[PDB]
RNA sequence: CACCAACUUCCUAAACUUAAAUUGGGUUAAUCUAUAACUUUAUAGAUGCAACACUGUUAGUAUGAGUAACAAGAAUUCCAAU
């Protein structure tokens, strides 16, 4: 699956968090039905978690659209561009709690495969190994076999 | 349309231009063999004597054909007739360029025309100075042996009573074969006429009429050293220390117009 | 294998290449231009060239006779063979039949055509290829070297 | 039944705006049934792709297959309406863009044998297709020197990353 | 002996593609200066040699009416004359055909 | 089924890499695999494999020093198996 | 430097470009009837001082291109590639015609002022070139002509046979370039200011005016290259397949300037020669080639 | 005078202990009906409701393979001609 599969090396949206940390989700929408067995989690969440998450977080953008709807639906924007959709189909209230928390904390940063866990700009600090390391030198750098 | 086109010599070439060509080839390759005619006054390269172990080179010539020879002994022997034409030496190898054991001598006869030869093949010929030939092939000669490029062989390099050594293409015989090279041993030479450079070798030659081959000097152990005594680098026109016979024969041979053989 | 064949295999056999080559032979004569296969013109070209010297060996010739005859079916072409042919090539000394090539036949066979007459008729001159004149510029290069020398 | 090749005709590019260049012409033609195989057909499609018009034709003329004389009208219908619909100025002035050929309907029969044997007879049938565009043949490619293989080489271990490594 | 498994198109198409089973280009086209059309370097003219071709069929179809019959081939020379051309002496005892066209600029 | 196979290969063969670069880089300096580790252990010196081959590719000059307190452990650990164990702990093996 | 010469030469030839393109309004169309022994009859309807005979030979086919290296418009010999002018009756030339002879002086004239671009690239910025003129000589000489004078620095240098052959080389990159040859009829007055350093072409610029009753003069230029000629030229430099610079004869009378007469073979690409028969070419082309 | 090597074991986070007829328990794709919903969903009630495999049935298209295979007497002035 890894060959027939994308991957990525570790990296940062834009070194977010060297001088301070930056939400990367940006806007939530939310589609939700009067009358709809799918949408009775949803139901509640509103009427009581939805206030909370918005104070817990000002910065994101909350739309929240009761209409006549089939199966309700979450949209999550990105600074960086990324959207996610999720269907809110039949779903209790404690999941979707911690669902849109797990969102919160997501980075629009891709979901593959990463080479390496580890990210440095400098990885060396004494030099890198070259063949001449620990070579010792000679008299008037003599190359080897010569008369001179 | 701007694409390659298929073109020949005579394409463009007018009937009344096409006769001057003819006869200007003919011209041309007039003038190139009389200018190597002389080979001793051309910068000879040194003349070195004969030591036990030394290799001549030899010639190419064409299968003229057979016919039957008499001896003074009364016995037939069907004799084969090899023409020598055009026998020019063209490239020398140095010995440690070509094979530290002998070095070889390239040799051409047998001129072809010009018209149909990649210019590749005219280029080299003509810093050489001669018209283009037939075949090419390599002969191995020792170093004291060697001859200056465009030296004239001629068929008196070899004597009568000398063996040789004949190879030849065989004739192919298709789909069923043949046309590969081969060897013939222990030919003996009857006769050798100066004037039209025929050799009579004994026995059959591979191939078939109007064919290359190649001569050289016998390689069976018996005949190891047999140029002793016959021209070591070669035999010379030029010097023309002395006017040989138009016909040279054997001892054994019994000469035309010799009186009928009396077995008493 | 067709190494050192010196005659085509044609028709059912022997006789029916004769045959055939006797045919083609008096249409050639009756006509003195006809169309046919490349293989076949070319083993017929030598045989009409042979054919115009029994004319000019003479009319009383018994084995001309015996010849003509046998050659040509059509026994009114015997006198013009004698009396029309035979004159007319007693000036040249061979080379009577002009054999040229003619575009293959689209008969879905792509057979090799070429066409076969005799010189001097009274038919219209075939379209020869014509060679390139000396005004050209590698010509008149040549023209200048030729006034050189 | 699929006929896209003639919609692709049917095309029509917007209006050229001033900041552009003159857009060169391409023409699609096909002969939708042919009583021709296809596989044969596509040897002759193959060879002549990317040649010029005349080169194509003046080949096409002295080809003993008959699909080539079928190619050659098919040419030269195309080459027609170019003029005549599509704003050609020079006939010489054309290009085998594309050329190949796909299988058609055909017919089924049975093929009776002497012996009470028989056998699956076949009446096939076949569609060609080719794009013209206006111009001569590009230039055919240069295959690469030893010193330019020599240089990708070296760019290529340049190019190198290390695998696995911190 | 049947095939032991089917062969693939991959295999097939390799096969087919091989520069030695592909349509080879031919360069020994040629044009024709009479006629303006192409021919090879060692075929001839076509256009032209259907004028040829035809106008001896016309000369002959004049022959085949004035013989009359079959066996009729002549034992002295032919010759065939055009409108606006008139016998010579030379002509005198030889087979005149007379054509209604006038002389073909390309016949002499 | 293969991916999930290579799972638990893939972490075996890159410990076995680890191993190879940190041999090539001791025998380098003259000291062998199995002495660099067990005087490292003795300098209660808890580096892993992997961290091993970092050092000695972004700091040759910390490797070298690292293989001088190996080869020093080394020497003072050949001394006490001399000195049969009458003598002392050595100044560098003292834990 | 020749460099800074070329420079404005080269404007000087754009700017005049320029103005005949203006002088020209609107695209004016031509009834021009083909007089051609081929495909007699038709008419083409072109853009008057635009349209060329080349874009003629497009309209018909790829063949008439190729085979067609020069025009007669209304009887009177066109280059390919010169602007049409008029509703007229145009026919086209071949290397293959009856009688070439016109054919060949263009091709004669187009490779001596392709020499005469050589000499002056071929030696370096340092050295002053100077050409005199193109001389006139037939075919059948043998060999194309050009008359170059030197500096009295180069009294005493005489090509070698690896120079010779250099030239060949620097010809030969001309000919794989394949630079079409621009054409220009040009007044004295501004012709005189594009060669006044030149003394020697300008006196030839004078004959060409005083020939014709106007001062207009027939300027060719092949890239930075400019000359005059003496009647229409080649299209293009690829023409030439095989080229050769056989020998350089220098005039005895040469005391103010060293004039050294260059003496060079070529042949188009329709017509290639045998190498037997290029090689005598080439070596009754190293003779001197006199005026008669 | 050791190292390497198994998820055996430890370690971070977790997990809570080793085959297959048969047996116990929990879900689910699709279609229709009842009642709702209204870009294709819910709760019930139903069923011609799920196929990489029966030398399966029907249709299509490959492979063998562009392979096996097959064909008109001559010339001309012309196929209801000589
Ligand atoms: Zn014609």
């Amino acid at each position: 699956t890894g060959r027939g599969t994308s991957s990525r090396f570790l990296t940062s949206v834009l070194h977010n968090g060297l001088g301070r940390y930056v939400q990367q989700l940006q806007r939530l929408s939310l589609s939700l039905s009067r009358d709809a067995p799918s949408s009775r989690g949803a139901r509640e969440f509103v009427e009581r978690e939805v206030t909370d998450f918005a104070r817990r977080n000002p910065g994101v953008v909350v739309y929240v659209n009761p209409r006549p709807c089939a199966m309700p639906r979450i949209v999550a924007e990105y600074l960086n561009g990324a959207v996610r959709e999720e269907n809110v189909n039949s779903k209790s209230v404690e999941e979707i709690k911690s669902l849109v928390q797990k969102l919160a904390d997501q980075s629009g940063l891709d979901v593959i495969r990463i080479r390496k866990p580890f990210h440095t700009d400098n990885p060396s600090i004494q030099g890198q190994w070259h063949p001449f390391t620990n070579k010792r030198t000679a008299l008037h750098g003599l190359r080897p076999r010569e008369l001179r | 349309l701007h694409s390659k086109s298929s073109t020949w010599w005579d394409e463009h070439l007018s009937e009344e231009n096409l006769s001057f060509v003819k006869q200007l080839v003919s011209d041309e390759n007039k003038t190139q063999l009389t200018s190597k005619l002389n080979p001793l006054k051309d910068e000879p390269w040194p003349l070195h004597p004969w030591e036990p172990g030394s290799f001549r080179v030899g010639l190419i010539a064409l299968k003229l054909g057979m016919m039957p020879l008499w001896t003074k002994d009364g016995q037939k022997h069907a004799v084969t007739l090899l023409q020598v034409q055009d026998c020019h030496v063209l490239k020398y190898t140095p010995k440690e360029d070509h094979n530290g054991k002998i070095a070889a001598l390239t040799v051409g006869g047998k001129t072809v025309s010009r018209f149909y030869k990649p210019d590749s093949r005219l280029e080299f010929y003509r810093d050489l100075g001669l018209p283009p030939k037939q075949i090419h092939k390599i002969f191995h000669v020792t170093d004291n042996a060697v001859i200056k490029p465009g030296t004239p062989l001629y068929a008196a390099h070899f004597r009568p009573g000398q063996y040789v050594d004949v190879t030849a293409k065989t004739i192919g015989k298709g789909f069923q074969m043949g046309n590969q090279n081969r060897t013939v041993y222990g030919l003996k030479v009857w006769r050798v006429n100066t004037k039209h450079n025929i050799i009579y070798v004994n026995g059959s030659v591979p191939g078939h009429k109007n064919c290359l081959v190649k001569i050289k000097d016998s390689t069976l152990p018996a005949y190891k050293d047999s140029c002793k005594n016959l021209p070591f680098p070669t035999y010379f026109p030029d010097g023309d220390e002395e006017e040989l016979p138009e016909d040279l024969f054997d001892e054994s041979v019994w000469q035309p117009s010799e009186p009928s053989i009396t077995f008493a | 294998i067709s190494h050192g064949r010196v005659y085509r295999r044609l028709g059912l056999g022997p006789e029916s290449r004769i045959h055939l080559l006797r045919n083609l032979l008096t249409g050639l004569v009756r006509h003195e231009r006809i169309e046919a296969t490349w293989a076949r013109a070319d083993e017929m070209r030598g045989y009409a060239e042979k054919l115009i010297d029994y004319g000019k060996l003479g009319d009383t010739n018994e084995r001309a006779m015996r010849m003509a005859d046998f050659w040509l079916t059509e026994k009114d072409l015997i006198p013009k063979l004698f009396k029309v042919l035979a004159p007319r090539f007693q000036g040249q000394n061979g080379n009577y039949t002009r054999m040229l090539q003619i575009p293959n036949r689209k008969e879905q066979d792509r057979a090799k055509m070429a066409v076969i007459e005799y010189k001097g008729n009274y038919l219209p001159p075939l379209p020869l290829p014509h060679r390139d004149s000396n005004l050209t510029l590698l010509n008149q290069l040549l023209l200048g070297l030729q006034q050189d020398l | 039944i699929s006929r896209k090749w003639e919609k692709k005709n049917k095309i029509v590019y917007p209006p050229q705006l001033p900041g552009e260049p003159r857009r060169p012409a391409e023409i699609y033609h096909c002969r939708r049934q042919i009583k021709y195989s296809k596989d044969k057909m596509w040897y002759l499609a193959k060879m002549i792709r990317g040649m010029s018009i005349d080169q194509a034709l003046a080949q096409l003329e002295f080809n003993d297959k008959k699909g080539a004389q079928i190619i050659k009208e098919v040419l030269l219908e195309a080459q027609d309406m170019a003029v005549r619909d599509h704003n050609v100025e020079f006939r010489s002035n054309l290009h085998i863009a594309e050329s190949t050929s796909g299988r058609g309907q055909c017919l089924k029969r049975i093929r009776y044998h002497g012996r009470g044997r028989f056998g699956i007879m076949e009446k096939v049938y076949c569609h060609y297709f080719v794009k013209l565009v206006e111009g001569p043949p590009p230039p055919p490619e240069v295959p690469k020197t030893a010193v330019d293989h020599a240089k990708d080489y070296i760019q290529q271990l340049r190019s190198r990353t290390i695998i696995h490594t911190l | 002996a049947a095939p032991k498994n089917r062969r693939t198109i991959e295999v097939n198409r390799c096969r087919r593609r091989n520069p030695q089973k592909l349509i080879k280009i031919k360069n020994n086209i040629d044009i024709c200066p009479e006629c303006g059309h192409l021919k090879q370097k060692h075929v001839l003219c076509g256009y032209c040699y259907e004028k040829v071709r035809q106008e001896t069929t016309k000369i002959r179809q004049q022959i085949g009416a004035q013989e009359g019959g079959p066996f009729r081939a002549p034992s002295v020379e032919t010759m065939v004359l055009y409108t606006g051309e008139k016998p010579s002496e030379k002509d005198q005892g030889k087979r005149i055909v007379e054509r209604n066209i006038k002389r073909p600029s390309w016949f002499t | 089924v293969k991916c999930t196979k290579a799972r638990r290969l893939k972490k075996r063969n890159l410990r076995t890499l680890w191993i190879n670069r940190i041999t090539a880089a001791s025998q380098e300096h003259g000291l062998k695999y199995p002495a660099f580790i067990v005087n490292l252990i003795k300098c209660q010196v808890e580096l892993n494999r992997k961290v091993l081959v970092d050092l000695a590719i972004y700091e040759p000059k910390t490797f070298k020093s690292l293989a001088a307190l190996a080869k020093r452990r080394q020497q003072e650990g050949f001394a006490a198996a001399l000195g049969d164990g009458k003598e002392p702990e050595g100044i560098f093996s003292r834990v | 430097s020749p460099t800074e010469l070329t420079e404005m030469r080269n404007d000087l030839f754009n700017r005049e470009k320029s103005r005949q393109l203006s002088l020209t309004p609107r695209t004016e169309k031509i009834e021009v009837k083909h007089v051609g022994k081929t495909d007699p009859g038709t008419v083409f309807v072109m853009n008057k001082n635009i349209s060329t005979p080349y874009s003629c030979a497009m309209h018909l086919s790829e063949w008439y291109c190729s085979k067609s290296i020069l025009a007669l418009v209304d009887g009177q010999p066109w280059d390919m590639y010169k602007p049409l002018t008029k509703s007229c009756e145009i026919k086209f030339l071949t290397f293959k015609d009856p009688d070439p002879k016109e054919v060949n002086k263009a091709y004669w004239r187009s490779c001596a002022m392709m020499l005469g671009c050589v000499i002056e690239r071929a030696f370096k910025d340092d050295y002053v070139v100077s050409l005199v003129r193109a001389p006139e000589v037939p075919v059948i000489a043998g060999a194309f002509c050009y008359d170059v004078t030197l500096d009295k620095r180069l009294d005493e240098w005489m090509p070698t046979k690896e120079n010779l052959r250099s030239f060949t080389k620097d010809a030969h990159a001309l000919i794989y370039r394949d630079l079409p040859f621009e054409t220009l009829d040009v007044d004295a007055r501004v012709a005189l200011e594009i060669f006044q350093h030149n003394k020697y072409k300008v006196d030839f610029i004078e004959e060409k005016a005083s020939q014709n009753p106007e001062r207009i003069v027939k300027l060719h230029r092949i890239g930075d290259f400019i000359d005059v000629s003496e009647g229409p030229l080649i299209p293009r430099t690829s023409v030439c397949f095989q080229y050769e610079v056989s020998a350089v004869h220098n005039l005895n009378p040469s005391q103010p300037n060293l004039i050294r007469r260059f003496q060079g073979l070529s042949l188009p690409t329709h017509l290639r020669a045998q190498f037997t028969i290029w090689d005598k070419l080439v070596e009754r082309s190293r003779k001197m080639v006199t005026e008669d």
